[PDB]
DNA sequence: GCGAAAGACACAGATTTCTCCTTCGCATATAGGGATGCGAAGGAGAAATCTGTGTCTTTCGCAACCCTAAACC
C-alpha cells in the first residue's frame, strides 16, 4: 500500500523494488527505460520522498477498516513548503498534494511566487502592519485579481505587491532614455552619450533595445504618411 | 619586480649575513614586503576526472563571483567539497612544514569498472606567479599507484613563513565554507553549558562552519567591550606597573613551587605566558594602539546595515550574567526571539566579520583583506525583497574576497552580470551521461525575473493547468478566424466563470476578435 | 523555416577534398572558416530549422556546427558534396543534435532549398504550429513527421516559450500598423496604394530578426 | 499564508499547534495535561497581563470551542482554561472505540522547521513534530 | 649512500556515555497504624574510544658512462 501510494504519487517511475545483488543491494527505480539508485536523486526529491511516506504511513495506520484507506479525514500544516526545490518542482507540488489525498485540510506557508500562482484567489491572504489610533498591528488583506495561470511577475506584483524589476544603476539609463523618448528629444548630445551606455550596457540586438528602436521607425513612418496626403 | 626573483634574492642574502638586525631593515626585506602586499590571490581552473558521480570536467572560475544554476543528480555541491581539499592543504603547509592535509578516502571513487584512479587540479594566480596542486588516490589493488604533487604549494606557502617570521603582523590569506547545515547553528539559543589573548593562528583550525565558532564568538564579543572600557575609564601607566607587579609576585610564587603539581606549574606558566603577553600588548598601546572601541563599532555597524529594521545593539550585564539586547522599533528583544532569517543573517556576517578583523592586525580598516569564501544555497530563509539587495551589499562591504554561490532562484540571478554565470546540463552522449557546461544568450542584468528565468535557468515561466488548456483552446479557436461557434461560446462561458471579464487577459482577445470581425466586414464588401 | 535560396557554388578548398581521402575530420581550420563564411553569407545569422541566433554582432561564442541533411553512413557518396550542408545550432535537445538519435525514413523530408515550407505550416500568436488543411495524404505525412523527428512542436517550454516571448515582444509594432492601416481605410485610398507601402515598410523593419516567419505570419492575418 | 519576515506566519501555525495539543493528550487519556505557552512568548509591551488563545472545530453541525490562557506575572488573568468542550469529543471518540474494534480516528500532523499498540508494533511512533532531511531512518525502516 | 611522499611507533588528553549514589515517595500485605521493601528521578564520577604531535623508514631513474666473445664480483 505504501509503494503503490508513493508510485501514484509520482507517475514517472514505473516501478521501485530492493534488489540483493552478489556482492551488494540497493534500491532500483525504473523511469522511461532507464534504471536508476535511489542515492541518485536530488535534495528536493529525497524531501518529496520523505515527506510523502510519512503522510502515506500514518494514513493506513490510521483506517484499517476502508477499503481505499487515503480517504481519511485530518488537517495538516506545512511551513515554507518550497525548501530546497528547483522551480520546475515548485509548480506541480499544489496540484499533486491536493489530489492525491482529497478530504484532508491544509494550512501552508510559503515565500515563493511560482508556488502562488499556481492557487486560486479564494484561498490565499496577505499579513500587512499598519498604524491605528497610535498602536501597530497587523492587518489581513486578500489579492485584488485571479491568480490561478498568471505568470511569475503578474504572481509577484499582485499577490505579494512587490517590485518584479530591481532598482540597479543600470536601468536608470533605460527608463531616463525611454522617457526621453516620449516627449520627443532624440536629438541631444545628452540623449547620445545615454544611447551611448545603454548600447555598451545591453547590446545591439538585446530584445529591449530593438523594442525601444523601433518607437522611432513608429513616429518617423507616422509623420512620413501624415504629411504625403 | 617579479616576486620569486626577489625571493631569492633575499634567500642568497640571508645566509651570509648571520646578524637579524641587519636583514630586519635590509632593501630586500622591504622589497619582497611591497611586493607581496600588493597582490590579489585568487584561484584560476580546476578539472575533476571520475570523482564521485562526476566523470571528466573542467571549469574556469572568475576572479570575483560565480554563480552554480542547474538541477541534476550528481549535486553541484560537490564541486565545493573538490576546491574545498585543494585549499585545505594550502593551510596545513602555514601552520608547519610537510604537514599532512586530507587526502580522498577509497569510497569516493567511481563506481565503473573501467576505472582505476581519480584526480583533482587547481591551480592559484598571484598577479603573474602561477602554482599548481595535483591530488590523485588509486583504488585498492592497483597494479600501478599514485602520489601527489605538492611542490607548489609548500614553495608558496615558504613566502608566507618566511615574512611572517620576521614581521609581527604579517597578515594572511582567508578561507572559509558555509555549508546548509548552519541553520542548525544558526539556531543556537542560550549557553546551553574565555581565552586571554587571541592570535591569528586559532582561526587556522578548521575550514568548514560549525556550531562552536558562535560560542566563541560571544565570548570575543565580551572581550572586546571589557578592553573598550579600560579605554573609557583611561587607565594610565599605574595599571601597567601593577600588572608587572602582579607578573613578578606570580613568578615569585612560581618559583617558590617549583622548590619542594605538574597541572598547577602548567597553569603558573600559561598564566606568566598570558601577563607577559599582556605587557607587550600595553607597550603596543604606545604605538597608537588599535582603538579597540573603533573595532567595536566597525563591527556593529557592519551588523547593523544588513538590518535596516533596527535601531541599536548593546550588552547588558545582569543576573551576573552577559546578554545582547536589540532594539527593533520601540521593544526591547533578546537574540533568541528573532526569526530563521535574521538569525541565519545575523551569524553570516558576524563570523566573517570576526575572521576578517583577527586575520590583519595591521591594517587600519581590516575589512580590506585578500581571501575565498565558499557558500552554498545563498537564498536560504530570505523574502524576495531582502533577495534583491544581497549581492551588492555583500560586494560593497568586502570589495577584495572572491565568491563562489550556488543559488536557486530567479530574483538573485536577475542582479549579476551574464559573464558570471554557469549553467550545467546533462547530455546522454553516446549512451553515457555527460555534464556540459553553457553560458546565457543575452545580458540579465537588470531584466525582469520572467526574463531571468526563461534565459538563465531554461524553463517555462507559466504553468500548464487545466485552464490554461481552455485558454489555448479558446485563443486557437478565435486566432483562426472561426470564432462565430457554440464550441466557442460554450468554452468562452467557462473562461469568463472562471477568470472574470474584467481580466486584463480577456481584454486583449476582445480586441482581436473586434479587429478580426472589421477585417472580415472590409474584405466581404 | 524559410525558402533558402542558394547561390552560385562556392565550395572552394571542398573542391581539393575527394573521395578516396574521405576523412571528414582531416579538413582544415581554414577551410572551415572558408565554408562558415560562405554560409553566414546565405543564411543570415539564424538557425537554418529553429531560427535561432548563432552569432553575435562581434569573449564567449554561440555554438554552432555544421550538418548533412542526408546521413554520412548511408549516402557516403554526398560527404563532400555542397548541396548536402547546412549550419545548425548546437541545443542539446533539437536541430542537428536531435536528428541523429532518430529513425525515419529520409525520402519523407523537408528540404528548405526544395520545397516552400509555407505550403504546410502557419503559426499562431501563442507560439504553436497549426498544420495546414486540404495537402493530401503525401503532404501530411510529410508535415506530421518533420516536426516529430525535429522536435520543433513540443507540449510546453522549448522552443515555444522563446517564441511566445518573441511575439509578445513585437505585439506592439503590429497593433500600431494595423492602427494606422485602419485609420487610413477610413478616410478613403486606393487599397493596393496603402497595402504595397505598409508591407513594404513592415518587410523592412523585420529584417535580421529572431523567428521572423513566425511574426511575419502573425502580420498577414491582423492585417485587413 | 503570504508575508515577509517577522510578520507572525509561524506564530499561526505554533497556536493551531497549542491547540491540537489538548485535544490529542485528552483522547490518550482522560485528564492529562497538553502543552502550556513558554514564559517568553507573552508580548512584551508595558500595559500587557495575560494572553489567550481561542478555537472552534465544526464536525457536520456539531460545534466545540476551546480557550487557553495564561499571566504574565502575578497579574489577574481569565481564571483558567476552558476544556469542558474538548472533553465531551473525547469521550464520544473513546466510547465508540472502545466497543467496536477497527475504528477510525482524526489525523494531525505538523511539520516544522529545523528548530530543535500498533505504532509501537512496527517502528513508529506517537509524536505530532516530525522533520524532513531524515532520508536515512526512512530508508532503514523501508 | 639515500630525493619526495605516506605509515608505523610512542605518549598525551579529551569527551560523550554510562553506571553507582542520594532522597523521599510509595505500597501493600498486615480495623487504623506502622514497617520491610521497591520504584523514580537527579547527580555523580568513572572509562573506552578517538584524536593530535614528534621522531624515524623507505630507497630515487640520482650533470660528469662505453660500444668484441665467454664466466665471476
Ligand atoms: N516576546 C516578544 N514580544 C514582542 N514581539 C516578539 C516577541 N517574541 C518575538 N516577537 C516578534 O516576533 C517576530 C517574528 O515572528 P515569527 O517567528 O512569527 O516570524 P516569521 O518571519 O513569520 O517566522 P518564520 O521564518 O519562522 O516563518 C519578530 O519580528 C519579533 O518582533
Ligand atoms: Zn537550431
Amino acid at each position: 500500500s505504501v509503494i503503490n501510494t508513493i508510485l501514484k504519487f509520482l507517475p514517472e517511475f514505473q516501478w521501485i523494488k530492493l534488489v540483493y545483488g552478489d556482492d551488494d543491494y540497493k534500491i532500483i527505480l525504473k523511469k522511461g527505460e532507464v534504471e536508476l539508485d535511489i542515492q541518485q536523486l536530488s535534495q528536493g526529491e529525497k524531501t518529496i520522498f520523505t515527506l510523502v511516506g510519512d503522510l502515506a504511513r500514518r494514513l493506513i495506520l490510521l483506517n484499517p477498516n476502508l477499503s481505499n484507506p487515503l480517504l481519511g479525514y485530518g488537517i495538516v500544516l506545512i511551513d515554507e513548503i518550497d525548501l530546497h526545490l528547483h522551480p520546475q518542482w515548485q509548480q506541480t507540488i499544489i496540484e499533486r498534494l491536493t489530489s492525491t489525498f482529497p478530504n484532508v485540510q491544509f494550512v501552508i506557508t510559503t515565500h515563493s511566487p511560482q508556488v502562488l500562482s499556481t492557487v486560486s484567489s479564494r484561498s490565499v491572504r496577505i499579513l500587512q502592519e499598519v498604524e491605528v489610533d497610535g498602536v501597530n498591528d497587523l492587518i489581513v488583506s486578500h489579492p485584488d485579481y485571479q491568480i490561478k495561470g498568471v505568470s511569475n511577475q503578474d504572481a509577484l506584483l499582485y499577490g505579494m505587491r512587490t517590485d518584479p524589476i530591481p532598482s540597479t544603476k543600470e536601468n536608470g539609463w533605460l527608463e531616463e532614455y525611454k522617457k526621453l523618448v516620449e516627449l520627443n528629444r532624440y536629438s541631444s548630445d545628452e540623449a547620445l552619450l545615454l544611447r551611448e551606455k545603454v548600447i555598451k550596457h545591453f547590446g545591439l540586438d538585446h530584445p529591449l533595445v530593438q523594442e525601444c528602436d523601433d518607437l522611432i521607425s513608429v513616429l518617423e513612418f507616422k509623420n512620413k504618411i501624415n504629411q504625403h496626403f | 619586480m617579479n616576486l620569486e626573483t626577489c625571493y631569492v634574492d633575499f634567500l642568497e642574502l640571508e645566509s651570509h649575513v648571520i646578524n637579524e638586525d641587519y636583514l630586519k631593515e635590509s632593501v630586500e626585506l622591504q622589497k619582497l614586503i611591497s611586493t607581496l602586499n600588493e597582490s590579489k590571490f585568487h584561484l584560476n581552473k580546476i578539472g575533476i576526472h571520475d570523482f564521485k558521480r562526476i566523470r571528466e570536467l573542467q571549469i574556469s572560475l572568475e576572479d570575483d563571483l560565480t554563480v552554480f544554476v542547474g538541477d541534476n543528480g550528481f549535486g553541484k555541491s560537490t564541486i565545493l567539497d573538490a576546491i574545498a581539499i585543494v585549499l585545505s592543504w594550502l593551510r596545513s603547509n602555514i601552520e608547519k612544514e610537510s604537514k599532512p592535509g586530507t587526502y580522498i578516502k577509497s569510497h569516493e571513487v567511481n563506481n565503473s569498472v573501467d576505472v582505476e584512479y581519480a584526480s583533482i587540479d587547481a591551480n592559484i594566480k598571484l598577479k603573474d606567479f602561477n602554482t599548481s596542486i595535483l591530488i590523485t588516490k588509486a583504488k585498492e589493488g592497483a597494479y600501478y599507484s599514485r602520489n601527489n604533487e605538492l611542490l607548489g604549494v609548500k614553495k608558496l606557502a615558504s613566502i608566507y613563513r618566511l615574512v611572517n617570521k620576521y614581521v609581527d603582523n604579517a597578515s594572511l590569506p582567508l578561507m572559509a565554507y558555509y555549508s546548509i547545515a548552519r541553520s542548525y547553528i544558526g539556531g543556537g539559543v542560550d549557553r546551553k553549558r574565555t581565552k586571554t589573548v587571541w592570535s591569528k593562528f586559532d582561526v587556522y583550525d578548521e575550514i568548514e562552519f560549525d556550531r562552536n565558532d558562535f560560542t566563541d564568538f560571544f565570548q570575543w564579543l565580551v572581550f572586546l567591550h571589557n578592553r573598550a572600557s579600560q579605554e573609557k575609564l583611561s587607565e594610565s601607566q599605574t595599571t601597567i606597573n601593577a600588572l608587572f607587579s602582579d607578573i613578578q609576585s606570580l613568578k615569585a610564587t612560581l618559583t617558590q613551587l617549583s622548590a619542594i603539581d605538574s597541572t598547577v606549574i602548567k597553569g603558573l606558566e600559561l598564566s606568566l605566558k598570558e601577563k607577559l603577553n599582556y605587557m607587550k600588548s600595553l607597550q603596543s598601546g604606545e604605538h597608537k594602539f588599535n582603538n579597540a572601541v573603533s573595532l567595536y563599532d566597525s563591527v556593529i555597524n557592519t551588523i547593523l546595515k544588513f538590518l535596516p529594521e533596527f535601531q541599536w545593539i548593546k550588552l547588558v550585564y545582569g543576573d551576573d550574567d552577559y546578554k545582547i539586547i536589540l532594539k527593533k522599533g520601540e521593544v526591547e528583544l533578546d537574540i533568541q526571539q528573532l526569526s530563521q532569517g535574521e538569525k541565519t543573517i545575523f551569524t553570516l556576517v558576524g563570523d566573517l566579520a570576526r575572521r576578517l578583523i583577527l586575520l590583519n592586525p595591521n591594517l587600519s580598516n581590516p575589512l580590506l583583506g585578500y581571501g575565498i569564501v565558499l557558500i552554498d544555497e545563498i537564498d536560504l530563509h530570505l523574502h524576495p525583497q531582502w533577495q534583491q539587495t544581497i549581492i551588492e551589499r555583500l560586494t560593497s562591504t568586502f570589495p577584495n574576497v572572491q565568491f563562489v554561490i550556488t543559488t536557486h532562484s530567479p530574483q538573485v540571478l536577475s542582479t549579476v552580470s551574464s559573464r558570471s554565470v554557469r549553467i550545467l546540463q546533462e547530455v546522454e552522449v553516446d549512451g553515457v551521461n555527460d555534464l556540459i557546461v553553457s553560458h546565457p544568450d543575452y545580458q540579465i542584468k537588470g531584466v525582469s525575473n520572467q526574463d531571468a528565468l526563461l534565459y538563465g535557468m531554461r524553463t517555462d515561466p507559466i504553468p500548464s493547468t487545466k485552464e490554461n488548456g481552455w485558454l489555448e483552446e479558446y485563443k486557437k479557436l478565435v486566432e483562426l478566424n472561426r470564432y462565430s461557434s457554440d464550441e466557442a461560446l460554450l468554452l468562452r462561458e467557462k473562461v469568463i466563470k472562471h477568470f472574470g471579464l474584467d481580466h486584463p487577459l480577456v481584454q486583449e482577445c476582445d480586441d482581436l476578435i473586434s479587429v478580426l470581425e472589421f477585417k472580415n466586414k472590409i474584405n466581404q464588401h | 523555416m524559410k525558402y533558402l535560396s542558394r547561390q552560385m557554388p562556392g565550395p572552394s578548398v571542398l573542391n581539393k577534398f575527394d573521395y578516396r581521402r574521405d576523412d571528414w575530420n582531416s579538413l582544415s581550420s581554414n577551410d572551415k572558416k572558408e565554408i562558415w563564411e560562405e554560409i553566414i553569407k546565405m543564411q543570415g545569422k539564424l538557425c537554418a530549422y529553429c531560427e535561432k541566433k548563432i552569432e553575435h554582432h562581434k569573449k564567449n561564442k554561440v555554438e554552432r556546427h555544421i550538418e548533412h541533411f542526408y546521413r554520412k553512413s548511408y549516402y557516403k557518396n554526398l560527404t563532400f558534396e555542397w548541396s548536402n550542408l547546412f549550419g545548425s545550432c548546437g541545443e542539446p535537445q533539437r536541430c542537428g543534435f536531435y536528428k541523429d538519435k532518430q529513425k525515419y525514413n529520409d525520402d519523407d523530408l523537408i528540404k528548405a532549398d526544395r520545397q516552400n515550407p509555407d505550403v504546410f505550416f502557419h503559426f499562431l500568436e501563442n507560439g504553436d504550429v497549426h498544420i495546414r488543411e486540404g495537402l493530401n495524404e503525401k503532404e501530411h505525412k510529410m508535415a506530421e513527421v518533420t516536426l516529430r523527428v525535429f522536435n520543433l512542436n513540443p507540449s510546453s517550454g522549448g522552443v515555444k516559450a522563446e517564441r511566445r516571448r518573441a511575439i509578445e515582444l513585437s505585439m506592439t509594432l503590429i497593433k500600431e500598423l494595423v492602427g494606422c492601416a485602419s485609420q487610413l481605410i477610413e478616410s478613403g485610398c486606393e487599397i493596393e496604394d496603402v497595402r504595397s507601402m505598409v508591407f513594404d515598410e513592415f518587410k523592412k523593419n523585420v529584417k535580421d530578426r529572431c523567428f521572423t516567419t513566425a511574426i511575419k505570419h502573425v502580420f498577414e492575418n491582423r492585417m485587413p
